[PDB]
Parts: C-alpha cells; structure tokens; sequence
C-alpha cells in the first residue's frame, strides 16, 4: 500500500496533508539537511573522478533512495502522505494544477523571480531558504523562462526505447538510457525540467523547491517504465569499475544499500498506474 | 589543459577566473571576491552550482550565467 500518485490526481485533502507534512519537516529543521546533502553530491560528483548521485549509472538508484528517505520523513509526520509525481510531459503549462495556490504556488514575479502565492511563498513566513548559494532567502521560480518547453511524451518515449541502461564511460558523455533520461546528451529530459522551473530548481540546492521531489518521483517512475519495456536489460556496470558504483557496491552516503537493493521499487511502493510489460 | 584566466566587470560585478564538500577542482571562479563552485563536463562545457543543469562553453560563460542568476545579490561562499 504505499502508492505514489500523479500530482494532477490528488484530492484536496491529499494536497493539504502533503503540504502540511513538508512545512513541518521544514519547521523542525529536518528538511534543510536534504538540501545540503544534495548540494554536496552535486558539487562532488565529477565526470573524471568519483561520481555517485549524478552523471553516473547510480543517478537513478541514488535518487530512488534519497526520495525514500524523504518520503519516510514525511510519513513520520503524517503516515498517510506519499510522494506524488509530476508528469511534466502531460502537465506542461504554467496553468497546471500543480502550480495553483493550494499546492505548490506559481511562477515568480518578473523582477526578482520571487514566488508570490501558495504555501511556500516567502511572505507566509513558513519557507525560509537557508541552505543556499545565491544569498537571497525567498523561493524563486521562472517557469518557462530559461527554456521554452518541457519534454513531450514523444521525446520521453524515444528515451524509454533505448535498451542499454548505461554505457562506458558511465558519465555525462555516455550514450544509453540513464544519460538520456538525466539529460546531458540528447533531447534532454531531467536536466531540462530543472532549467524550465528556474529559481533554486536550476541550482545544486534544487531541493529547496518542493517540486524537486515531484520531478524526481516522475524520473523514478520513468526508470520503472524503462524496466517494464526492457525486462531483459539491467543495471550496469556489474563489477570492478573505478569511481562508479557497480551493481552490488554500496552507495554513499548510506553505505548500507546497493543499486541491486533498489532496482525493484515494489519492495517499497507502487504507482497509481504503471503499464505492464508488452508489445 | 586549463582554460586561460580572465578578469572583467560584467553587469556591475567583478568576475575572475583562474586555473587552480565539493570536487577537488582545477579552475576557480570568483564573483566580487567570493568563490563560486564551477565544474567542467567531459565534453569540455562548464556549469556552476547556481546553474548546474545548463552547460555553457567556458568558465567565463559560467561566471556570467551566475551573475545573471544572482540579479545583484551577493554570493555566499561554499
Ligand atoms: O539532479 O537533481
Ligand atoms: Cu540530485
Ligand atoms: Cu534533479
Ligand atoms: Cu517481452
Ligand atoms: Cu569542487
């Protein structure tokens, strides 16, 4: 029974309870350490050295475990809450209900990118931006400002059709599914969404925006969809690769979990809908 | 081989670059004397921590993208 639901489908009660649980993690001091951990891996993961959270095959299991840690923290506040996901190929405009004042609030105003509505607007006093590099302390967004369009379903399908999970050199130059989903090569899925939201979502402290979790919950769903399309293909590499997390190697910062432990999401949650394998 | 150094005033901010919790790095950028984390990608493009997901061709381009992002605000050190 943990079911991760498309954001577009949440009831008003589910939106209220998700927002309240996120705001309580922020109030209690727990939220900001997720932002810090993410920025430390963003700044440390490099194409020519050790790389774990990003630009590497473990991008997908790493974010799956990071999102599980966050969802478990939300459930410690309200056990009914699960992470929703944002299908940005379907819900692709600023008028999507995701961006309404009863959910995440909308785009930032034109002068300073400040978000002016919703529960995370700085004027509420409930969403200080603490872990930061740009010194301003208010949530900012510029939806569609730095890149015109979110990816489309056709572009997503072109990436889901790639049969190799990843390929040497296992970094931002790779061909293969992982790097096309991450977006450093090709039509660009995940990186482009960060750029399209703008504000803190365009930076290494991107978890400052609660939409981070919904974006990564949909990236995580696309990994599950890829597995259903390619039940014969699996995580690589499978042993002895310097600087890259192999299938059965443990992953920082937890050190107690491996990609192998995270491949099957159903050990932890299911989705509202996930196509079964077919032709 | 490292990019060349640079020094200019861009949009009223002093930006400097030079060959040299985060990756032990080969090039340094500063915005009004505050160091900005930057990184080079395998294809030779660059990013910074305030524009991480949007590669640009050079460290000066990353520094200029950071000044654009900041909209006049001070950078905090990393
Ligand atoms: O990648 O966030
Ligand atoms: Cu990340
Ligand atoms: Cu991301
Ligand atoms: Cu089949
Ligand atoms: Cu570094």
């Amino acid at each position: 029974m943990t079911v991760r639901k498309n954001q577009a489908t949440l009831t008003a009660d589910e939106k209220r309870r998700f927002v309240a649980a996120v705001l309580e993690l922020k109030r209690s001091g727990r939220y900001d350490e997720f932002v810090r951990t993410h920025n430390e891996f963003i700044m440390s993961d490099t194409d020519s050295g050790e790389r774990t959270g990003h630009r590497s095959p473990s991008f997908l299991p790493w974010h799956r475990r990071f999102l599980l840690d966050f969802e478990q923290a939300l459930q410690s506040v309200d056990s009914s809450v699960t992470l929703p996901y944002w299908d940005w190929s379907a819900d692709r405009t600023v008028r999507a209900s995701l961006w309404a004042p009863d959910f995440l609030g909308g785009t930032g105003r034109s002068t300073d990118g400040r978000v002016m509505d919703g529960p995370f607007a700085a004027s509420t006093g409930n969403w200080p931006i603490n872990v930061r590099v740009d010194s301003r302390t208010y949530l900012r967004r510029s939806l569609g400002g730095s890149v015109a369009e979110l990816p489309t379903r056709a572009e997503v399908e072109s990436v889901l059709a790639i049969s190799a999970y990843d390929l040497p050199p296992y970094n931002s130059a790779s061909e293969g599914f992982r790097n096309h989903l991450e977006g450093w090569r090709g039509v660009n899925l995940h990186n482009r969404v960060h750029v399209w939201v703008g504000g803190q979502m365009a930076t290494g402290v991107s978890p400052n925006d609660p939409v981070f979790w919904l974006h990564h919950a949909y990236v995580d769903k696309l990994w599950a969809e890829w597995q259903r399309r390619h039940p014969d293909s699996a995580y690589v590499p499978t042993g002895g690769t310097p600087d890259v997390v192999d299938l059965n190697e443990t992953m920082k910062p937890w050190n107690t979990v491996r990609p192998a432990d995270l491949l099957d999401h159903t050990a932890y949650y299911t989705f509202d809908a996930l196509e079964h394998h077919h032709h | 081989a490292a990019p060349e150094s640079f020094d200019e005033v861009y949009k009223g901010r002093r930006i400097q670059g030079r060959p040299a919790h985060e990756h032990g790095g080969g090039y340094e950028v500063f915005v009004d004397g505050v160091q900005l984390h930057v990184m080079r990608n395998a294809d030779g493009s660059w990013i910074s921590v305030v524009s991480h997901y949007d590669p640009v061709p050079t460290p000066r381009a990353a520094a200029r993208a950071a000044v654009d992002e900041l909209q006049g605000a001070p950078l905090l050190p990393f």
